[PDB]
């Protein structure tokens, strides 16, 4: 069948720049090419079909040209609601996709907001504590979480996931979860978490008692 | 067996014969050979209910590389139609008339 | 003009499900119909696709003799009719209508149902709350289930803005596990109640916990 390259991989840039993507067909698929938007979790969006045909609705920053092997989708002016992955389909002969261009997007650097969550009572009912740290709307995307117990650094245990970067402020968003046991958990005293960030002068820290 | 997927191309002009039946040379620009033709008269684009009737007998592509020829027959019906070659958006199309 | 996508979930490995899209706001008996899956995290792979007859109906050799699709005409449906799963057929499935007659742009697509075939049993999640403290923010703690999804919503749908859902991780006990928090103006707390509203659909497990301080 035909194959399908696509490339960079991933990219980022700024509200504002020209993003170019390029993808070639392991044959001549003449003008059969089309472009597709995939936010996450939802469905494609084709953009631009017979290589360069804009799809009505796609605002018109996207464009699309190319012949026979090689094609070039352009974002003029990239733009907050751009953030997502763009795959490529040629339909010459079948059909084929590529694996994809993650575009990711450039902006001012944004500290975290930091907020700290108790494990609730219903879950020590059971013989398991999770402590949470949250680190809300900051860019960019790297942030090591360190916990302490009583100033004792943690490993082996902690959880991170992060959301897709924000469609209205282009920030992320990160959750650290503390896998412990009821048993371990009560006893020691004090707990909290040490966010360090890029657009922190220095790394803050939020704790909690066990009572207060 | 199956159809086929890809784009054709008249390499010559339709041409009237005997008594009213219309004759197509074709260029096939696809890889899934083998494949039957997709090939018919229509009068709705929408529907692609064929009207007329295929006169070739079961139009296969012969060859699995790009670039192969065919050549097929129709009977028209009276009036105006369409032939229609291949399928889906790299449909081919050609105005018919034939009279009596 | 819609397509709606209905009956994934979880089937063990050898199984069958029976997949079926809704079409609406066109000629359904014209167009070409086709099923587009997505592994988790992987690209786009078609596969089948049927205009009208046997010899307009096509499946990849991923799942050719495994899977069958029809169309009912009458009824504006799709069906996909996959056998002998694997445990790589884990993937969301779009049913995809054609621009036109078959195999050009694709220009309608659904909204996706997620099948998994997995082979360990079902878990129900639990619902921890996260309790608060220039304002202050609250969420949920879904913990320990299998498999995916999980939709979480807040106050019945009438509080989006400000909320973040984060992905599922993979936890060690083999059950993913999520959290939902939403920031919210720390002066209106003694009287707004917040409820999350869980939903693990795998598992019929509709859940709420009110996140009182």
């Amino acid at each position: 069948d035909i194959q399908m390259t696509q490339s960079p991989s991933t990219l980022s840039a700024s509200v504002g720049d020209r993003v170019t993507m390029t993808c070639r067909a392991s044959q001549t698929i003449s003008g059969w090419l089309a472009w597709y938007q995939q936010k996450p979790g939802k469905a494609p969006k084709l953009l631009i079909y017979q290589a360069s045909r804009l799809e009505s609705g796609i605002p018109s920053r996207f464009s699309g040209s190319g012949s026979g092997t090689e094609f070039t989708l352009t974002i003029s002016s990239l733009q907050p609601d751009d953030v997502a992955t763009y795959y490529c389909q040629q339909y010459s002969t079948f059909w084929t996709f590529g694996l994809g261009t993650k575009v990711e997007i450039k902006r001012t650097v944004a500290a975290p907001s930091v907020f700290i969550f108790p494990p609730s009572d219903e879950q020590l009912k059971s013989g398991t504590a999770s402590v949470v740290c949250l680190l809300n709307n900051f860019y960019p995307r790297e942030a090591k979480v360190q916990w302490k117990v009583d100033n004792a650094l943690q490993s082996g245990n902690s959880q991170e996931s992060v959301t897709e970067q924000d469609s209205k402020d282009s920030t992320y968003s990160l959750s650290s979860t503390l896998t412990l046991s009821k048993a371990d958990y009560e006893k020691h005293k004090v707990y909290a978490c040490e966010v360090t960030h890029q657009g922190l002068s220095s790394p803050v820290t939020k704790s909690f008692n066990r009572g207060e | 067996y199956s159809l086929c997927t890809a784009a054709f191309t008249f390499t010559k002009i339709p041409a009237e014969t005997l008594h009213g039946t219309v004759t197509v040379e074709v260029q096939y620009a696809g890889t899934d050979g083998p494949c039957k033709v997709p090939a018919q008269m229509a009068v709705d684009m929408q529907t692609l209910t064929p009207v007329g009737r295929l006169i070739t007998a079961n139009p296969v592509i012969t060859e699995s590389t790009e670039n192969s020829k065919m050549m097929l027959e129709l009977d028209p019906p009276f009036g105006d139609s369409y032939i229609v070659i291949g399928v889906g958006e790299k449909k081919i199309t050609h105005h018919w008339h034939r009279s009596g | 003009v819609q397509l709606l996508e209905s009956g994934g979930g979880l089937v063990q490995p050898g199984g069958s499900l029976r997949l079926s899209c809704a079409a609406s706001g066109f000629t359904f008996k014209n167009y070409a119909m086709a099923w587009v899956r997505q592994a988790p995290g992987k690209g786009l792979e078609w596969v089948s696709l049927l205009y009208n007859s046997e010899e307009s109906t096509y499946y990849a050799d991923s799942v050719k003799g495994r899977f069958t699709i029809s169309r009912d005409n009458s009824k504006n449906t799709l069906f996909l009719q996959m056998n002998r799963l694997r445990v790589e057929d884990t993937a969301v499935y779009f049913c995809v209508r054609d621009r036109s007659n078959g195999w050009s742009s694709i220009n309608l697509w659904g909204r996706g149902t997620l099948v998994t075939v997995s082979s360990a049993s079902t878990k129900g999640p639990s619902v921890f709350p996260l309790a608060p403290s220039g304002t202050a923010a609250l969420g949920c703690l879904v913990k320990d289930y299998f498999p995916e999804p999980v939709t979480v919503s807040w106050n019945s749908g009438a509080l989006t803005s400000g909320v973040h859902t984060f992905p599922a991780v993979l936890q060690s006990s083999g059950l993913y596990s999520l959290s939902s928090v939403v920031t919210v103006p720390s002066s209106s707390l003694g009287t707004q109640t917040y409820i999350c509203n869980v939903n693990h659909k795998p598992s019929n497990t509709k859940v709420d916990k009110r996140v009182e301080p």
